C-alpha cells in the first residue's frame, strides 16, 4: 500500500476495562504527526472515577 | 497505534500500510509481582480520525502493590524488539515503572500486531525507541493529558 | 468454583465459608508458545443455585499453535499449591494440555480468591488435585459435556 | 461462617469471551456435590459459533 | 535422586531402570525476585553406593533478599509434574519456600533427566509428591541433617 | 532393565558450588530405602564456611 | 565487560570507575524453550590488561532445539535498560538469535554488576545499545573471531 | 573514581563451561577501544572440541 496517512491526523478512543474487579471507562480525544512519531490525548474518566489503582498502566493503551 | 511512530525508509512501516482497512493489535502485560493485564485495540480510520476500540483487564495485583496503591510516577523510556513470529509482527519490550522511593518495577510487553489491510509489505527484525508521558492531570486522574513520542530504527 | 473440592476437616474451607454472599476469582494463565488468557468469575448464590459471571480473554496465541489450530486433547490432572500472597488466597498451577502427536503443551496458571463473607477463616499453604474432563462434545463444541472432581490435601 | 451449603447444588454460567479477536458467549447449566468435590455442566455456544480455537483453554474457567 | 521415590507398578520408573549406569540430572530453579539457579548431578552406582557428583550455582540474588538474608524456614511439600520434552523426561514443579513472618517465596523448578542405562521404558505424565526437610543443623549449617520422603502417583 | 537396586542404599555425594560469588563444598553421607521413596543424609561444609545465604535453596540438589 | 561502552558525559559510567580493583558480574539466560544459562566474570586489570575469569553452564536445552542442533546465525542488536535493583546494577534485555529459515529465538537477560572499587558513583536509569557479531570462524568454531560494539544513551 | 583506563587496552580470557553435559574451555585473546565502545577478540577452544551445541549462547559472556 501507499499510505495516504496526513502529517497530521485525529484520534478518538473509547476504553473499557476492569482492573482487579474495579470497572471503568475512558474516553479520548487526540491527534498527532504520524511521521513525527508523536501524538497527544486528553483523556476522561467516564465511569468508575476516581479510580482505584495506578493510571500508569493503561496509558500504553490508549 | 504504532501509527505514530518514525519510520525510516528502509524499514517497512506495517502500520501506515495498513489503512484504509486498519489494523488491531493484542497486548500482554507481565509485571514481576504477578499483576497481569491484556488490553486490545481495534482501530479504524474515518476522514482524517484514527478509532480506536479499546479493553483493558488487570488482574492478580497485590492489594499492598504499587499499582493498587498508586505509587507509580512514570514508565521510563523504552526500546521495543519488532520482528515475526509465526508470521505475525510481535514486539516485546522490557518496561518498567519508575516509583516513589527511587526504584523499579519490571512489565515485560508482548504487543502482536494484525493489519486488515491485503499486501502489506513486511518489515524485518527491527526497534522502535518510545517515550510515553502524562504531561499533567487532575488530582484523580480523572482528567489526564498523555504524550508519546516514537522513533524506529535498525540499532547498531 | 473451588467450592467444588473436597476439603479435609483440618484445612480451612476458604470456598465453603464464603456464603451467602459469595466470592470472586480471577486468573491468569500463561501458555509456554506466549499465548496470555486471563479469566475472571463473579460467583453468587440463590437458593440452591451458584451464578456463575465469567469473562474469558485470550491474546498472542500463534495462529499455527496447537491453541488456534484445535490440536488439544485435554488438560492433564493436576495439584493446585493454595497459599496467601500480600493476605489473598492463592492458587499456582504447573497445568499441561495433552496434544496430538503424544507431546505436551504447558501453561502456568494463577488464580487469586477474593470472598465477600466477613470473618471467614484463612487457610495455610495447601493442595487442591484436579482432574478436569471433557466427558463428551459434538463436532464443533458448540455443545460440551463437562466435568472436574477435585481434592484438598496436606501433601506428604 | 458455618456452611450451609447443601450436598447437592446446582449451577447456572454465563461466559462472554474474546480468543485472539474471536468474540463468543456460552451459557452452562450444571449440578455438583460440594463435599465430594464433584461437578459436571452441560456448555452451549450461543455467540460466535464454531470457535476456531481449542475449546480446552476455557474449561478451568466454567 | 529421583532413585528414593515409591513408585507404583503401573509406572515405569525411569530411575530405578537406570542402573548400573547410571543417570543424570540438570535443573533450572527461577526465584520469583530475580534469582536464578542452575544445579546438576551426575548419578552412579558402585557396590550399593550411589556416588553424587554436584554442582550448584546461583546468581542474580537480591542482598537484602530471603535467601543472601537467611530468612527461609523450610520449602513446602510439592507435587512434581513428569512428562517428556522432546524426547527428555522432564519435572516441572511449583516450589515455595517459607519465610520467617508467615509469607511465601515462590520458585520454579524444571529439571531434565537422563539415563545412559540401554532400553529404559519411558513413562507416561505422571506425579511424584514431595517433602524435603532438614531435621536438624548446627548455627551455621556447617552440619546438616536432611531427609526427603517421595511418592509417584497418577493423581486424579 | 530389572532392577537389582536394593531396599536398602548408601550414598555418598560431592557437592561444588557458588552463590552470589561465595564459593563452597560441601560433601554428603546418607542412606536411604529406594522403594519407601525416603532418603536421610548428613552434609557438611568443607570449604565456605560459614554459608552466607539460605541453606535451603540448596537441599533438593542433594 | 561493560567496560567497553560509549559512555556520554551525563551518564556516569559504573564500569570505566570500577579500577584499579575491578568488578564482576552474573547473568542468567532464559531461553523461550525452555533452556537456561547462568555466567559468569570477575573482570580485573593487570597493566593494560583486562582479565576475565568466565564460567558459563546451560542446562534443560532441548536436544533437538536450535541451540543442540547449531542452527543459529547471530545475536540481533539490542538495547540493554540498565537500573538498580535492591542497590544493584542491574541489565535487562530482550535478546533474540536469528535462525535459519528466517525466524527468531527469543532470550532474556538479567545481568548484575557488582564493582570492587569504593566510592562509584551509581547511574540512573539508562540504556546501552548492543551489536555482537562473529566476524569469522573456522568450519567447526574451534576458532572464532568475535567483535562487539555498544553505546550507552538516555533514550527518548 | 577517575578512571586512568586508557583508548587502547588489552584483553586475555579464560572460559569453562559446560552446556547440556558437554564440558569445555576456551581461552581468548583479544583488545579494544573503551571510549569507542568497541572490542574484539580471537576465542580459541582449548577443550571439548568440537562443541556440540550453538557457540552464539556463548559469546556475550566473553
Ligand atoms: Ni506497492
Ligand atoms: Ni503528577
Ligand atoms: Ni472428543
Ligand atoms: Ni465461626
Ligand atoms: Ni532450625
Ligand atoms: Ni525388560
Ligand atoms: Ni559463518
Ligand atoms: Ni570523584
Amino acid at each position: 500500500p501507499m499510505s495516504l496517512i496526513k502529517p497530521e491526523m485525529k484520534i478518538k478512543l473509547l476504553m473499557e476495562g476492569n482492573v482487579n474487579g474495579h470497572q471503568f471507562v475512558i474516553e479520548g480525544d487526540g491527534k498527532g504527526h504520524p511521521f513525527e512519531g508523536k501524538q497527544s490525548m486528553d483523556l476522561v474518566v467516564k465511569e468508575g472515577a476516581p479510580l482505584p489503582f495506578a493510571y500508569d498502566i493503561l496509558t500504553t493503551a490508549f | 497505534n504504532r501509527v505514530f511512530a518514525k519510520y525510516p525508509d528502509h524499514i517497512p512501516d506495517y502500520f501506515k500500510q495498513s489503512f484504509p482497512k486498519g489494523f488491531s493489535w493484542e497486548r500482554s502485560l507481565m509485571f514481576e509481582d504477578g499483576g497481569v493485564c491484556i488490553a486490545t485495540n481495534d482501530i479504524t480510520l474515518k476522514g482524517d480520525t484514527f478509532f480506536n476500540k479499546v479493553r483493558f483487564d488487570g488482574v492478580n495485583f497485590p492489594p499492598n502493590g504499587p499499582v493498587m496503591q498508586k505509587k507509580t510516577l512514570k514508565w521510563e523510556a523504552s526500546t521495543e524488539k519488532m520482528y515475526l513470529r509465526d508470521g505475525v509482527l510481535t514486539g516485546d519490550i522490557t518496561m518498567a515503572l519508575l516509583l516513589k522511593g527511587d526504584v523499579h518495577y519490571r512489565c515485560d510487553f508482548r504487543t502482536t500486531y494484525k493489519s486488515r489491510q491485503e499486501g502489506v509489505k513486511l518489515p524485518g527484525y527491527h526497534f522502535v525507541d518510545h517515550c510515553i508521558s502524562i504531561l499533567r492531570h487532575d488530582k484523580d486522574y480523572n482528567e489526564v493529558k498523555l504524550y508519546e513520542h516514537a522513533v524506529a530504527h535498525s540499532g547498531l
